[PDB]
């Protein structure tokens, strides 16, 4: 939940956490990410999806439904790639580590539900769209 | 030896009445819809979505 509101309210911080987990650079959270997703073979995958998402859309960290599409293939590019299985098509959805907590990639359901209204994330509304914008005042 | 005609009538004990003492409420229990996720999702959602 900290990383996706880190990712999600903050569109540097999800150009960032993107560069640093496509091309293998140091990302200050490279533990959450590998102790978040089990042991699988969609790394590559992932990779690919995120090659077309940035070079379809380059304006991309705009928009917080992009940004969550993007923070979840991200998430799903680094995880504990398995040594002896071939590389599998990314799942719509997966699980989460020692937990029945579902992760979507259109959060549709578990733990990201974006209406079009606003932006749940694990139970809280982090956007609310039309008042309330995530930065504060001055 | 006596045989009776006329069943007993319980007597009503009268003053205040009793209020509901129990484990939980009965017929006033109803609950909050919550989207589908286990019991960590949903205490999660009722708490950051609710004002008390």
């Amino acid at each position: 939940k900290s990383l996706l509101k880190s990712t999600i309210l903050h569109a540097e911080r999800c150009k960032e956490f993107v560069g640093n987990m496509l091309e293998e650079y140091q990302d200050p959270a490279e533990t959450t990410v590998q102790s978040l997703v089990p042991i699988n073979t969609w790394g590559k995958s992932a990779k690919r999806k995120l090659q077309e998402e940035i070079t379809s859309d380059p304006d991309w960290h705009q928009c917080p439904r992009k940004r969550a599409k993007m923070s979840y293939l991200a998430i799903i590019a680094g995880s504990i790639q398995d040594r002896d299985k071939k590389q599998t098509n990314v799942p719509r959805a997966f699980m989460l580590r020692g937990s029945q907590i579902e992760y979507d990639m259109k959060a549709t359901r578990g733990l990201v539900v974006d209406t079009t209204n606003r932006i749940i994330v694990g139970g809280e509304t982090v956007l609310r769209e039309g008042k309330g914008g995530p930065e504060g005042y001055v | 030896w006596t045989q009776m005609k006329k069943l007993p009538l319980l007597k009503e004990k009268e003053g205040p009445p009793s209020p509901w003492r129990a484990l939980l409420l009965g017929a006033d229990s109803e609950y909050i819809v919550c989207p589908p996720g286990t019991d960590q999702e949903a205490i999660s959602w009722i708490h950051s979505q609710s004002e008390i």
